[PDB]
RNA sequence: GACGGAAGGGCACCACCAGGAGUGGAGCCUGCGGCUUAAUUUGACUCAACACGGGGAAACUCACCAGGUCCAGACACAAUAAGGAUUGACAGAUUGAGAGCUCUUUCUUGAUUUUGUGGGUGGUGGUGCAUGGCCGUUCUUAGUUGGUGGAGUGAUUUGUCUGCUUAAUUGCGAUAACGAACGAGACCUUAACCUACUAAAUAGUGGUGCUAGCAUUUGCUGGUUAUCCACUUCUUAGAGGGACUAUCGGUUUCAAGCCGAUGGAAGUUUGAGGCAAUAACAGGUCUGUGAUGCCCUUAGACGUUCUGGGCCGCACGCGCGCUACACUGACGGAGCCAGCGAGUCUAACCUUGGCCGAGAGGUCUUGGUAAUCUUGUGAAACUCCGUCGUGCUGGGGAUAGAGCAUUGUAAUUAUUGCUCUUCAACGAGGAAUUCCUAGUAAGCGCAAGUCAUCAGCUUGCGUUGAUUACGUCCCUGCCCUUUGUACACAC
């Protein structure tokens, strides 16, 4: 039926999902990287996000 | 066209995606590392790996599939994306390669 | 959870599993001659006379157009 | 024809040697220009809690990205800009050319 | 399942034409690019194809990459009744 | 090894000494306990839970409470089974429901197909008293371990320590030890000096025509972008150089070091951080995941979704917090300031403009992929002149009501922003406790994070900017040694 997904998801954390683990909560949207915080911690070493201070 | 900050962040996230894909499947093919060569209308991506002759596939079919995946994903004309495969001396200088080697050894059942 | 009685009545209402009935769709009988047509069909231009008209009660409805069809034939 | 070549990489040594060899090529091929205009290093700070959960002391870390930007304006012929695009190309530096 | 043969053959023909099928793990959307059929139907059909053993599956951040097999392309070819060396998906 | 209301020695504003700001007392936004129903979903409960799950939630995020479908047994077989399945279609009874899942009935692509036999998929159902990874903590202290040699039968011990300094098993040195490693230190980013080297129509310094004004008499402000020049003294990248206690005076087997005078940039490593040894907690975490060992749903499932709610419920106790309890004032009009930071391509952000207005509101592109634009962010306290003057009052802003519109197709248990109003506790707060040695305590703010909407929160930056301290082991903690022990999941 055509009313399976009637309710919108055009705002809120209904839209925003992580690009790695499909997280909805904790999604840091900044810079348009769309991954959750722990995924960012894990993948910073390999992407090139380096801790200096 | 779009902002440089978001542009290079997407560069990083695509690098992470490709590294995850490579370490997920090309691991048993002795995958060690990658580096992206950016050229006008060309994306060269290099791979120094241990099991090059078996990652290659019979007449480059697996390399063709790896290429044409991202080609069709980003509507590239065929040949614009190109990935090159080499073998580095001193294979012990690859922590990821050693990691996957003993990772497979565990599922094999060695002590 | 592990303590739930579901006081709403049992609703075992599994649909009919296609009870084997007899044969159907008799239009008309024209023995030894030209065969005529009965069970008035749809005249819609996109149809080729294949739509079983919804002859429920003094009212018809088409099948090709899934949404709107108001006729009285 | 009145083009601008800019470099927006994060590899500082590759950017430095790219700028150096491009400057050397332009000077040795006698094309008048002004020096590579250098932009302030743009720092991206992203602060994240260490703990995946909500426990532990309220500790923090700040992941930082650095961006160096350079640009040079060239008024140079079509064949020579084709030559510059096709040669003296050094990887690791995201270099793009626009017009005006 | 009850899923049209029209888009079943559409998915099969894309499988043959490319050799790999990309499917984001974004179901309940029913709007795939270039196809008006349900993307959940597409993904279920491809996953059934994998289970019967002609194409290999990868997730890779919930993106459902698929890749044809030495016997998978042969099976599709023999179903389609195509001449020898006509148009394999891994040609070059 | 642990511990001692045992000794010695060396340290710490998550300790004190003299203090400053405080909180605890008032109001009000936040989280926990308790109370409540159908629920008010759970994690954690000294430091090391309690503006913490980046948890500032309206209808997903939603893990909970009412109702509503398909079952996706992916993959093959036994039985109806083209004299045709299986989902799917228009109406009143039903349901907010224009979802036949059923009641009066008429079918378009159609062998994937119904039970079981085997097996699978999903899970924010558990188990951290199963894990990995990430943390936090032990531990912001300096400790840790081999090889060889010596000692003891052995567990083990020396190495790794008398005395001096440091923040430091930092070193000097003594010496059954010699030779090594990690931690520390080194290491890297940030801020502070260069009027010097290469570079700035994304700005000026200095000269002219357009210049206008003060004005007539010899000076200041800016615009005029293929309108003519040298440079960066103000926005910046780099072998950059430089504080290594540099020179000198005092104390020390005058060795390592410590206290003083200064051009020089600082002479507590010149500061502030990241990373951080060995071992451990049964400390957090299955709520970050198509990650798992072991139990749970396998079809009126806990599998994906729809409409309402709920996490905001309040008799009560607590925890960072913002405004306060007025004259250094409150309010009113005039003069000006920078920085960390973000910002729209197959979508529409930051918003520069004319205008209709007490304010909040309402238009098309000119600006921007961003040293050019938003943004001299003209911010706040702050400087000058003004009203009130000690009345819970012009202080304090909250509890009520009336209105105006961008948000969300949806505000309502005020979402929000303005105008009127209201004028409530609060007159610096008991026992008791948090931060602090320089641009720092604190006071003001600004940018980002979560942002459709909403900061009183957090991550950083900037403005104004203090007396206090240069000691201690007295309370609370850390390490080492000696020592006692009937402890050894270890007081």
């Amino acid at each position: 039926e055509n009313v399976w997904f009637s309710h919108p998801r055009r705002y809120g954390k209904g839209s925003r999902q992580c690009r790695v683990c499909s997280s909805h909560t904790g999604l840091i949207r900044k810079y348009g990287l769309n991954i959750c915080r722990q995924c960012f911690r894990e993948k910073a070493n390999d992407i090139g996000f380096n801790k200096f201070r | 066209l779009i902002s440089k900050k978001r542009k290079l962040v997407a560069d990083g996230v695509f690098y992470a995606e490709l590294n995850e894909f490579f370490t997920r499947e090309l691991a048993e093919e002795g995958y060690s590392g990658v580096e992206v060569r950016v050229t006008p209308t060309k994306t060269e991506v290099i791979i120094r790996a241990t099991r090059t002759q078996d990652v290659l596939g019979e007449n480059g079919r697996r390399i063709n599939e790896l290429t044409l995946l991202v080609q069709k994903r980003f509507k590239y004309a065929p040949g614009t994306i190109v990935l090159y495969a080499e073998r580095v001396q001193d294979r012990g200088l690859s922590a990821v390669a050693q990691a996957e080697s003993m990772k497979f050894k565990l599922l094999n059942g060695l002590a | 959870r592990k303590k739930k009685v579901y006081t709403t009545p049992k609703k075992i209402k599994h649909k009919h599993k296609k009870v084997k009935l007899a044969v159907l769709s008799y239009y008309k009988v024209d023995a030894e001659g030209k065969v005529t047509k009965l069970r008035r069909e749809c005249s819609n231009p996109t149809c080729g006379a294949g739509v079983f008209l919804a002859n429920h009660k003094d009212r018809l409805y088409c099948g090709k157009c899934h949404s709107v069809y108001k006729v009285n034939a | 024809i009145k083009i601008r070549i800019t470099l927006t990489s994060t590899k500082v040594k590759q950017l430095e040697n790219v700028s150096s060899n491009i400057v050397k090529n332009a000077e040795q091929h006698n094309l008048v220009k002004k020096g590579p205009v250098r932009l302030p290093t743009k720092v991206l700070k992203i602060s994240t809690r260490k703990t995946p959960n909500g426990e532990g002391s309220k500790t923090w870390e700040t992941y930082e990205m650095r961006i160096h930007k350079r640009y040079i304006d060239l008024e140079a012929p079509v064949q020579i800009v084709k030559r510059i695009t096709q040669i003296t190309i050094e990887p690791g530096v995201d270099v793009e050319v626009v017009v005006a | 399942m009850l899923m049209p043969k029209e888009d079943r053959n559409k998915i099969h023909q894309y499988l043959f034409q490319e050799g790999v099928v990309v499917a984001k793990k974004d179901f309940n959307q029913a709007k795939h690019e270039e196809i008006d059929t349900k993307n959940l139907y597409v993904i279920k059909a491809l996953q059934s194809l994998t289970s019967k053993g002609y194409v290999k599956t990868q997730f890779s951040w919930q993106y459902y990459y698929y890749t044809l097999t030495e016997e998978g392309v042969e099976y599709l070819r023999e179903y389609l009744n195509l001449p020898e060396h006509i148009v394999p998906g891994t040609y070059i």
